[PDB]
């Protein structure tokens, strides 16, 4: 008989407890120990972008704009599509520079395409010199231009005033890059096109996209005066395109297919690695299983929501004692 | 809704016992014994699995979002982009605040009716042959072994054959 | 739920009961007088009236909105009017949610508080005279006649006519 | 036989065997004794006209309207709550595009109203109701019935100086437009000079424009084109236009003033109910605090959302039958 | 929700109160002395000071804003601005009506339980030497002292002492 | 009854009651009393800006863009910064009659920096006559111009082709102001510049600007018909600044430091007094404990969100029993 008298066992309880729980805040309280909790949002990066789920096209310094144009740096880019197009931070020009009013709905819209299929198209060209050179603008050692585009000179001593057109008989909608040059001198517009005055309107059933070629002096890149100003005009498969000039035209050489897709386009910098991931960031591709994030704000594809809290915790267990301290 | 279950008929229970978060503790004539209600536990996991299963697995897919990042000073435009930036991440911030905060209160709560569900339920099986000390435990105020414990829990238990003797005991 | 007003307290529900949601039935030589109690049910149908009230017949003023389909491509300002009307969509997805999913988990608890009302107003008018046998049934131990259901839905019991007969049967 | 000593009493609560599954915090498949419906997920596919006044498109934009296009003469001095543009209506009379689209289709919106007066403008040297043969009228040429087209009066243009001060309570707008010609012939047949250059001006903003001529594509066996701007007088200022060539001038102006007037396009046809909230896939009840068939809306609507449904619980935990 | 809904079970308590939120009443033949205590307000005034500390000192600076009042009217650029700023107010809104009808009915659901929580502690105490009344009021069957009621405020009580004198006057 | 009290004590229980109930509401029994509650949303203003943080500038009859222009009656603002300009619905302009494209892109962009250090530097004008003067705008009882800009005019009868340059040597932005001068009539153009056409080109190694002016019959305002359209550039540092012009140049007379911080623009009409406070309203100043607000949309400052809502109520006790049966 060791005290016990067959009277009770006391049938008592008892619960799960961990002495190194974590904090975690509520309504009642924000300072409530819980025996176990998890975090909701992803705040590292493994430094690396991958690209498994989605075909990513590296920048190699070269930007969405100058590839749609061709600089010769950016030779390897003709008839490339991609999923998300990445911009370098280091990325610059060797050819003439290249100005273009709203530079961001360009750059937007080109992206939105996700393709550059690009085709020649036949044109007269009659009385007008065509493939124009460059000194300063190199190519393979060799001078030469854009290569999406065509300067145009007078030949002989006379510039006709073009009057072409192109009908569009296709489904698919055509896009259209075409510059005008703004000569530095008077001596340079009278060597290069024979004429003093010139503008250009282009009109087509829906939108008209005429501007005039204001000359003057600029500072000097790579010692030229002269700057070249880009404009583009998509046209419908009902209407057609017209292109009419008398002076300071750079004429495509052709049409750029436009499509919907789900390309976009970012800046960054990091590297590209090789893993399976279907959120890609600016810092570099983070796993997409956590509802909400902190890394970037910048997103693409299944990226969890922005959240400017650093820790969210969430309840797995129930309170804890504080052990041996009542 | 707390109910008083951690301060008040716990007082500072054991750590031990990992094979379930509740259980039940005696101390007879013979020794000790465990018993973890695995039929409770598995109730309140599939609560937590419900509330993951919300959030993980569920993310929204977004292609073409607008620029979020200006080298350059701009006109109207920029201050409105820049607007809509803000506002939105200003209304998930104090969306994700709010989210978290609800549903932890509901587990604690929902964690402490559970037990209080398991107290209730042992006290309905025993009509007087029980009597509670105000800690947690369970005057049994009769004679018992290991048989109670396989006959008590799983639909098998005759509180007649009992009864006669916790009257003796407990008033004389 | 949070009660234990569903697992193992009542183990059923009633499918012949259309013409109220709470009720009493019992078992005795004369027959089975079910009746409903009106009082407790009115709590539950004021409440959801009123939270409807606040939910339906509520409209929102809006005339004019910016344009929502583009049959012709744009620049950026295209995609910022796309854009911001995604992210009003979104986070009005979202509020619905919690507007859906809370008031859920709170009408079931809130049904359960009426169960376990119901359930605990019993004990008081019968103060040793009831132990429930663990199926959501009480054991009476003296005659009930139907003097007795009058008393026990209008609250108007009383012990101490019923004392000396109930506690000399269940002792001794 | 029961005894006496026998009397037991239970307690519980009704349930359905239909049960409905409820979307929930615990789980996704409760089932719930009644629920109710939070979305609207359908409409009647047509457009109820009783609380708000609608317009019918009636093949006409509401720039075609504004200006007086000859096949849309029906809609002159109509006022309107709701305007509706169909998706098939077509114009064929004189080509026009206007700067910002969207941004003149919006303004006259939010007035809904066209209500116009004859002003007598002090014209001299110029002749009036220039006509084209794009565009017929009882079998015989027309033009716009708001703008006045300018044509060349003998072999001379006078110096153009010409204003109409404003001194009413309420804002104007004066639809004024330009003339492209096509070819350099045409140009010295309307105007007789080599070139032509429009500017108005008011006493807080001016506006220039200088037309431009070249050939464009042939619409209606015509290349010309004509661009419509627009400016706003408020009281106390004054409109001045110094121009030669190429002026197409206005004929008087459209009043302005704050509304609910709004606009929608939708290709359902009309009805009559009581219903107010308008969606181009119809009208809807508002009972549903949320609605799914267009995120587009007119009035008093509900929320939009993407969710298919939305089921609310209105009782508790429903036990469906006994065990077996 | 609801508890005891401190009406029906219960009645109207003391107004004179303004040193506590809760107390205690005995009936002897010295006098009927009421006292608060400060047990039950540590975990009644954390949750208010809890409840504002995560509003009042937090909160989000600005420093420049879009314009929102337009002395002239202009076209898509205007009406994009009056439309982000609609949707930003409707939102927030809709948020502050609904946070304060969640946590207003969370602070009266914890302080209803509050009294409930208290009423089975003091039921546990006294295991079988007292009886609920059934109006709010707890019937002692023997004589306690102003000795005895510190006990009771003290959390410590022994039913070894008053066992005997108590069960012989419960059943007689 | 002493005899009944022997072996009768009884323990109950209550809690806290208030004779005054307040109405909150709630998802459930929207009409309920409860003893005590706090207010949500602050309604009350005084009326006058509170000035103790961050000192707030004056409008004074002044806008920001005379400031920058350099009114006569604006000669109170030169090279003063601040953190949130405040405007006036009586502030006028009568100097010279100026329109400007894109008017919420330059005003936000010299609020949002705030600053106005003017620097003077030195140019190689040669061949013509600055300082131009017009006897509608008085400056000191006597007549002047804006006094950070030059209206070039003629020399004898010869206006040479303009071609400037202005290097960047310093590592921060500058903001130059060159605007175009919109004669009324043929004869004045001819009087003044010695030539019929026109035309004015800036240009920068990232972006250029050209426009032409418009010559035309325009409505007289204080006895003047003639207009100038101001335009305005960004330098980078290492950036070469050069202009071409022939006629109707509004001469910069320098640049506007850039600085990137927390100031704003505000409209109102309170009037400024001496006190303390965080948040800043058109309509005064309210406290920022509130997490909410339904005064005004319109904030600067740590400010709560605008909520359309008449009052909100917090319940912070039980419910209330109706009392006396
Ligand atoms: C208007 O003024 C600008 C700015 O001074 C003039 O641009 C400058 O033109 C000169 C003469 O061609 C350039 O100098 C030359 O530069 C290179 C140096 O390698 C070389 O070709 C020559 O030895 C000579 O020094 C000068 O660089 C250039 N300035 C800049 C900043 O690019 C411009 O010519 C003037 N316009 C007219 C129409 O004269
Ligand atoms: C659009 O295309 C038409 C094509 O006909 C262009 O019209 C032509 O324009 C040229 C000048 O660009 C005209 O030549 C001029 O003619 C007279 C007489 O010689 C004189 O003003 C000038 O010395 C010059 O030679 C030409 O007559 C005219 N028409 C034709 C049939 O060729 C039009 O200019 C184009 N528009 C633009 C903006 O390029
Ligand atoms: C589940 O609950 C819902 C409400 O949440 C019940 O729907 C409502 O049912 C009542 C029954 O009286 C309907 O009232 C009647 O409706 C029609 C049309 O007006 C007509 O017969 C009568 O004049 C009377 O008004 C009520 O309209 C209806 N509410 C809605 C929004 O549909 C539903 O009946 C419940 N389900 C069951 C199985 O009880
Ligand atoms: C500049 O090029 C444009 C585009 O090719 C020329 O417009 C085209 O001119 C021709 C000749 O007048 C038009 O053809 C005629 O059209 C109608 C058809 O009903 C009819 O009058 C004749 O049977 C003839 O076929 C043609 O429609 C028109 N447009 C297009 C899109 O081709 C324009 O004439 C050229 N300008 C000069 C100065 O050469
Ligand atoms: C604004 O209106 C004024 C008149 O109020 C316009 O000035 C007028 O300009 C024309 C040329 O466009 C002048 O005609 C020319 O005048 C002389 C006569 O010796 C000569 O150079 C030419 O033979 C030719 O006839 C006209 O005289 C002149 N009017 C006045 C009263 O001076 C001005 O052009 C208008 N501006 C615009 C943009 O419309
Ligand atoms: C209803 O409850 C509220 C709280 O929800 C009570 O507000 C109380 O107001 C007093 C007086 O302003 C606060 O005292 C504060 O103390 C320090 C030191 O003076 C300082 O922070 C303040 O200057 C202030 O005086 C008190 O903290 C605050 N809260 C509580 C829980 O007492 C309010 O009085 C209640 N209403 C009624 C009628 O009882
Ligand atoms: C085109 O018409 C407008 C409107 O009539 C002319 O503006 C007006 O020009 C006259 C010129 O005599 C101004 O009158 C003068 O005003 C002041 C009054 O103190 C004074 O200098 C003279 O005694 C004379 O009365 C008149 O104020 C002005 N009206 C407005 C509203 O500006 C404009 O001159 C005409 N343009 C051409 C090019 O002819
Ligand atoms: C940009 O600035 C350059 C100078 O840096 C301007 O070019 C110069 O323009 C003037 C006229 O403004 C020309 O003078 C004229 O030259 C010939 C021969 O003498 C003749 O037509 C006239 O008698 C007159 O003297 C000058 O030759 C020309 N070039 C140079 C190297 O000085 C140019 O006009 C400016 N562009 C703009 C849009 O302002
Ligand atoms: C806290 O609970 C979480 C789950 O709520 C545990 O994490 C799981 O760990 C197991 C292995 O033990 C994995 O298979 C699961 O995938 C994990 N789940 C999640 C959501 O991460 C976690 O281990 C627990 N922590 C502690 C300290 O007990
Ligand atoms: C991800 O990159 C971003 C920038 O794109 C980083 O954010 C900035 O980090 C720098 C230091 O590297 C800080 O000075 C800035 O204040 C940060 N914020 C901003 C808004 O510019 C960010 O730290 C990077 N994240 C990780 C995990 O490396
Ligand atoms: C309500 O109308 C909208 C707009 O027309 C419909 O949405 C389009 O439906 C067509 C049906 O051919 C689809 O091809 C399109 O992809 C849908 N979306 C868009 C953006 O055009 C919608 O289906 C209609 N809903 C109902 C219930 O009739
Ligand atoms: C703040 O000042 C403004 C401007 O004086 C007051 O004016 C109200 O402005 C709103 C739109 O913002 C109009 O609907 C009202 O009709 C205007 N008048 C009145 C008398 O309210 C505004 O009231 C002021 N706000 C406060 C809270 O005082
Ligand atoms: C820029 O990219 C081109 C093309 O890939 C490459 O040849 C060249 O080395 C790059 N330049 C630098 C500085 O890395
Ligand atoms: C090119 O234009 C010339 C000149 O108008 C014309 O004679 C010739 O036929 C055209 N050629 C083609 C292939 O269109
Ligand atoms: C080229 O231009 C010269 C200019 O003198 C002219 O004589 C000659 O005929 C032209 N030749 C051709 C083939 O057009
Ligand atoms: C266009 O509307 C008018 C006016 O109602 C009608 O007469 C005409 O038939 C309609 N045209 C077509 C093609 O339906
Ligand atoms: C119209 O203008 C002429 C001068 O062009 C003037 O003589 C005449 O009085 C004006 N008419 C009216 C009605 O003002
Ligand atoms: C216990 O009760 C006594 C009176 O019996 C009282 O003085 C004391 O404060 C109470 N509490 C503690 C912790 O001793
Ligand atoms: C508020 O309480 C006072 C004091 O007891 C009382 O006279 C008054 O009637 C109460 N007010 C209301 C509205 O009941
Ligand atoms: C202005 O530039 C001319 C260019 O010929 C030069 O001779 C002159 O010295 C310069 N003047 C000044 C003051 O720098
Ligand atoms: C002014 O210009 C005239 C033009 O004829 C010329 O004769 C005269 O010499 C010039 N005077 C000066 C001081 O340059």
């Amino acid at each position: 008989i060791p005290g016990n008298d067959n009277s009770t066992a006391t049938l008592c309880l008892g619960h799960h407890a961990v002495p190194n729980g974590t904090i975690v805040k509520t309504i009642c309280n924000d300072r409530i120990e819980v025996t176990n909790a998890t975090e909701l949002v992803q705040n590292s990066s493994i430094g690396e972008i991958c690209d498994s789920p989605h075909q990513i096209l590296d920048g190699e310094n070269c930007t969405l704009i100058d590839a749609l144009l061709g600089d010769p740096q950016c030779d390897g880019f003709q008839n490339k599509k991609w999923d998300l197009f990445v911009e370098r931070s280091k990325a610059y020009s060797n050819c003439y520079p290249y100005d273009v009013p709203d530079y961001a709905s360009l750059r937007s819209l080109v992206a939105s395409s996700g393709t550059l299929e690009f085709k020649n198209e036949s044109f007269n060209w009659t009385g007008v010199t065509q493939n124009g050179t460059s000194s300063a603008c190199i190519r393979g050692s060799s001078s030469s231009f854009f290569s999406r585009l065509n300067w145009l000179t007078h030949l002989n001593y006379t510039y006709p005033a073009l009057n072409v057109t192109m009908p569009n008989k296709e489904q698919f909608d055509k896009l259209y890059i075409w510059g005008v040059h703004h000569p530095g001198t008077d001596k340079d517009q009278i060597f290069l096109y024979a004429q003093s005055s010139g503008r250009i309107t282009v009109s087509t059933k829906r939108s008209q996209q005429a501007v005039i070629p204001n000359i003057g002096s600029r500072p000097r890149i790579r010692d030229i005066p002269s700057r070249i100003s880009i404009y583009w005009t998509i046209v419908k498969p009902g209407d057609i395109l017209l292109i009419n000039s008398t002076g300071n035209l750079i004429a495509p050489r052709g049409y750029f297919k436009i499509r919907s897709g789900k390309s976009s386009i970012m800046r960054s910098d990091a590297p590209i690695g090789k893993c399976k991931s279907e959120c890609i960031t600016p810092n570099g591709s983070i796993p997409n299983d956590k509802p909400f994030q902190n890394v970037n704000r910048i997103t693409y594809g299944a990226c969890p929501r922005y959240v400017k809290h650093s820790t969210l915790k969430l309840a797995t267990g129930m309170r804890n004692v504080p052990e041996k301290q009542t | 809704g707390i109910f008083g279950a951690i301060a008040g008929f716990i007082e500072n229970g054991w750590e031990g016992m990992v094979d379930g978060w509740y259980g039940f503790r005696h101390q007879n004539s013979e020794g000790r014994g465990q018993a973890a209600d695995l039929k409770s536990t598995q109730a309140a996991i599939d609560q937590i699995n419900g509330k993951l299963n919300r959030l993980i697995g569920k993310t929204n897919e977004k292609f073409h979002q607008i620029e979020k990042e200006f080298s350059e000073v701009e006109g109207r435009v920029q201050d409105l982009e820049k607007y809509v930036e803000d506002t939105k991440i200003d209304l998930w911030s104090y969306n994700a605040e709010l989210l978290v905060a609800l549903e932890n209160q509901h587990t604690i709560d929902l964690t402490d009716s559970e037990m209080n569900k398991l107290f209730e339920k042992t006290k309905k099986q025993l009509r007087e042959n029980a009597e509670d000390m105000g800690n947690g435990c369970f005057k049994i105020y009769h004679k018992c072994d290991n048989a109670c414990i396989e006959s008590i829990r799983n639909e098998t238990y005759d509180h007649n054959v009992y009864r006669d003797e916790a009257l003796n005991n407990r008033f004389q």
